[PDB]
């Protein structure tokens, strides 16, 4: 079954593919558990596919804030940030000068230390025989290290990798020709754990349940520290930062797809997306862990209506990259469809008598009241001693108007058209509120009742000292408008003694 | 031009602009000035005025929803157009919403502020509950709008309040957090500061819910632990909310908790239907919906449905609606009254008012 809601279509996944993912499944599985406790939707940027077995290890520590030096993608370091530049990605080599500085004036602000850098037998093997990254290792029988190459990057650089035990652990020490010696290679590492950088969980964004938005950032800090809780790290390598860098006049698509979203449970049962509207696996990709992956800006936006729709919303108090491109991501783009649907509803719901001064003709009286086009009908009664219409537009409700109708309207008794309203010319009204004794307005406003779907009137009464000055909208006609024109009719009736 | 929405909650100020989904701007009701006269600022608003306390003396405006000082409240309008929305209120027609019953003065006081004070260019004062009731999609129903100063029953016909069969409850959340000290308190724990009062209100929020039989389930609480809560305080000792979960909104059912005399919030619901046209009634009872920050406990649409159901007929259809959204009910539903075609219509222009003067409010807007 097709999803449909307003203009937002989502076509069931035929035959789903596996997706690729950096985040290790464990962590995965983390996330999807905090979602379901804490009731929020968390996304969580695209983490490089490489780096999957630098965050599995748990050794090391992940990018803090403040930290402008590029990431390596070749050679012994990839993955890390190098203290010399010259060893990260290209960006980095072409503006040297820049990127040196950035590495220093982090260790500098203590943001950061220079920390040696250890690899486990599992990266070895991957850079060596999965990707290919580096030449097989040499013994040089002079240094008891093994010389290898990197077969992208600067492929004239040699490395030198030294058997260590860091902790009972047996680890690979980086080293490289400083200055023509050997020396121990340097990565931006963490300044409380003293440990290498690699990649983080940097939040997308993350959406609340109404009963967690508004005034009482303070819960995103909460989050974060469960999230790190959940992960079970050893304190200080933490993947999860308080705070966010700057939003950055960058783009590419692998920085911010594939994501990985994680929600409330109730979002996989067979009602997730409303009552017979389905599961979120049947329109999202979502894979054995519960990561929901969201692959381009389109499918970014169509999650995130879905989000609103069902009313998480992001947080005011909170600060977000969230678009990146731009297919219908502004404010107005993602109403939610509650929102418009119920003001679509309510759009369609709210749709002888004595001579008149000026010489003679009640008829046109009812001629002014009726030239704007928003009454129906109109009406002039005296009350005074026996009741008559002395003019009304024919053939509508107000000229049968009786005097026991009147009588009603003008009598002692304020409470008894509470039990079931009053008529007008035989037809049934609801007094919506009685100032018939309330200086300077003298008047009653009404709303005429009727059966089904049949539309119902505005109607204003406004009291003379002699005249009753009757009118009622039509359809879709506001009550003030018909209280302010009965006002002004009753007014210059008044000034002239009627 | 957008039109700007401004709901005057008796706790917090809700606005933003008319066509947004929510509002902008949340926040605390409150004006500060100093507590001695004699020689930064002149006064202070909101949860600037609330940090420094102890400098200022601090004064509720709208404490039971009705406008009582008319100098604070223009202090908050004119720190929620020029500090929260950042906008000049002479370029935007703005709709502001009033309590249920408000008198006449008050509101001829607030159409003359906002367009002798502020300029504005048009203008239109909407019930609160009237818009909760929109932002359901429906213009005919019983509203139970519950806040944080008063709780009204606003029984509407096709988006008319009927003002006879209004009923006021003069408590609502600040009341509930108060009981809710207070019974934390009796256990030997100290909740009085105003810094207390925040971690007692966080509780409430967190923790509370409506139970769907109270007796039974006060000896559920008493025979086991199935309901009990643990809360971690600012300094990091834990407390265990039990009973406590759900004795404090009890008192929206059971106003005797905290010493009042009034029926509780299904038996108004049963009196303000009653006092309506017999043939609206059977109407009101199948769309009663739930609004404002104080109907948020789970379990309140279930007792609702219960309770209503033991007093009507029992061939009576009731219905309970309760949005997701319900905290921003009233603004979302005035963001939608305002972004409309016929809202065109229903606004006081700055020409009507210097025709007839700010009684044009009584005229204009019901
Ligand atoms: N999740 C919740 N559970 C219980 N009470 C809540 C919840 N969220 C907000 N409240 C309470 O609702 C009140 C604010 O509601 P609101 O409708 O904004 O009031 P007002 O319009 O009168 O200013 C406060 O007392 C607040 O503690
Ligand atoms: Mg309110």
């Amino acid at each position: 079954k097709t999803y449909q809601s307003r203009d937002l279509v989502l076509e069931p996944i035929q035959h789903p593919k596996s997706i690729e993912l950096g985040m290790p499944e464990v962590d995965q599985s983390v996330l999807a558990e905090v979602a379901e406790r804490e009731n929020v939707i968390i996304g969580v940027r695209p983490v490089d596919e490489k780096s999957k077995s630098l965050i599995a290890s748990k050794m090391y520590s992940s990018k803090g804030l403040f930290v402008k030096a590029k990431s390596s993608d070749w050679g012994p370091m990839s993955g890390f940030i190098p203290v010399d530049q010259s060893f990260a990605k290209a960006s980095a080599r072409r503006d040297l000068e820049k990127f040196n500085e950035y590495a220093e004036q982090s260790i500098l602000s203590g943001n950061a230390v220079s920390a040696n850098l250890y690899l486990n037998q599992v990266r070895i093997e991957e850079l060596v025989s999965k990707y290919e990254s580096l030449t097989p290792l040499e013994l040089d029988v002079d240094s008891g290290m093994y010389k290898t190459t990197a077969t992208n990057g600067d492929q004239t650089i040699p490395f030198f990798l030294n058997k260590v035990t860091v902790d009972d652990k047996e680890l690979w020490q980086v080293h490289y020709l400083r200055e023509g010696e050997l020396a121990p290679f340097k990565v931006i590492g963490d300044p409380v754990s003293k440990q290498p950088m690699t990649a983080d969980y940097d939040l997308l964004t993350v959406m609340y349940t109404y009963g967690d938005l508004g005034p009482q950032s303070d819960r995103l800090k909460e989050l974060k520290d469960v999230i790190n809780t959940s992960l079970g790290r050893t304190d200080g390598l933490e993947m999860v930062h308080h705070g966010a860098d700057d939003a950055n006049p960058y783009a590419v698509m692998a920085d911010n797809f594939p994501a990985t979203f994680f929600v409330p449970k109730h979002f996989f049962d067979d009602d997730g997306l409303g009552e017979g509207k389905g599961s979120i696996q049947t329109y999202f990709n979502v894979n054995e862990q519960g990561a929901v992956v969201i692959q381009n800006p389109q499918e970014f936006s169509n999650f995130q209506q879905v989000a609103i729709n069902a009313s998480y919303r992001a947080s005011l108090n909170d600060k977000w990259n969230s678009g990146l491109d731009s297919p219908l991501f502004t404010t107005k783009r993602k109403l939610s469809h509650d929102y418009l649907d119920a003001r679509d509803e309510v759009a369609k719901k709210l749709g002888s008598p004595p001579p008149p001064p000026g010489g003679a003709g009640w008829n046109a009286y009812i001629d002014n009241l009726m030239a704007d086009g928003t009454c129906q009908d109109a009406a002039i009664v005296g009350y005074k001693d026996s009741p008559s219409v002395w003019a009304a537009v024919p053939g509508k409700t107000f000229v049968n108007i009786t005097p026991a109708e009147v009588g009603v309207l003008v009598g002692k008794d304020r409470s008894s058209f509470y039990v079931n309203g009053l008529t007008l010319g035989g037809q049934k009204c609801s007094v919506i509120r009685d100032s018939l004794l309330q200086d300077g307005e003298f008047s009653m406003d009404l709303r005429t009742k009727s059966t089904g779907g049949a539309p119902t009137f505005n109607v204003t009464v406004t009291k003379t000292d002699k005249t009753l000055v009757l009118l009622m909208g039509k359809e879709g006609v506001h009550g003030g408008l018909i209280n302010k024109k009965c006002y002004e009719m009753a007014s210059h009736l008044r000034r002239s003694q009627y | 031009t957008t039109a700007l929405v401004c709901d005057n909650g008796s706790g917090l100020v809700k606005a933003g602009f008319a066509g947004d989904d929510a509002p902008r701007a949340v926040f605390p009701s409150i004006v500060g000035r100093p507590r001695h006269q004699g020689v930064q600022k002149d006064s202070y608003v909101g949860d600037e005025a609330q940090s420094k306390r102890g400098i200022l003396t601090l004064k509720y405006p709208i404490e039971h929803g009705i406008i009582t000082n008319w100098d604070d409240m223009e202090k908050i309008w004119h720190h929620t157009f020029y500090n929260e929305l950042r906008v000049a209120p002479e370029e935007h027609p703005t709709l502001l919403t009033e309590a249920p019953l408000n008198p006449k003065a008050n509101r001829e006081k607030m159409t003359q502020i906002m367009f002798e004070t502020f300029n504005v260019p048009a203008m239109y004062v909407a019930i609160q509950a009237v818009l909760s009731l929109y932002a359901s999609g429906r213009t005919t129903g019983i509203v139970l709008d519950s806040g944080d100063g008063v709780t009204h029953n606003v029984p509407i016909y096709e988006g008319y309040a009927l003002p006879h069969a209004i009923m006021r409850l003069d408590l609502a959340g600040r009341d509930l957090t108060d009981y809710l000290m207070k019974i934390l308190t009796e256990r030997g724990y100290s909740f009085v500061t105003t810094a207390e009062r925040e971690i007692v209100r966080d509780i409430k929020e967190k923790l509370c819910y409506v139970a769907l039989d109270f007796e039974n389930e006060m000896a559920t609480a008493a025979s086991s632990s199935s309901l009990e809560k643990s809360y971690e305080l600012p300094d990091g000792q834990v407390i265990t909310i039990g009973n406590e979960r759900f004795r404090c909104p009890e008192t929206l059912f059971q106003p005797s908790f905290i010493g009042m005399e009034s029926a509780g919030i299904h038996e108004t619901t049963y009196n303000s239907i009653m006092k309506c046209d017999i043939d609206i009634r059977k109407d009101l009872y199948a769309n009663n919906v739930m609004s404002g920050g104080t109907t948020m406990y789970p379990g309140i649409a279930d007792r609702m449905q219960k309770e209503i159901t033991a007093l009507a007929p029992s061939t009576m259809k009731i219905k309970i609606i309760a949005p997701p959204e319900r905290k921003y009910s009233v603004w979302i539903g005035g963001s939608i009254l305002a972004s409309l075609s016929t809202f065109q219509q229903m606004w006081i222009t700055k020409q009507e008012y210097d025709e007839a003067g700010p009684s044009i409010v009584h005229r204009k807007c019901f």
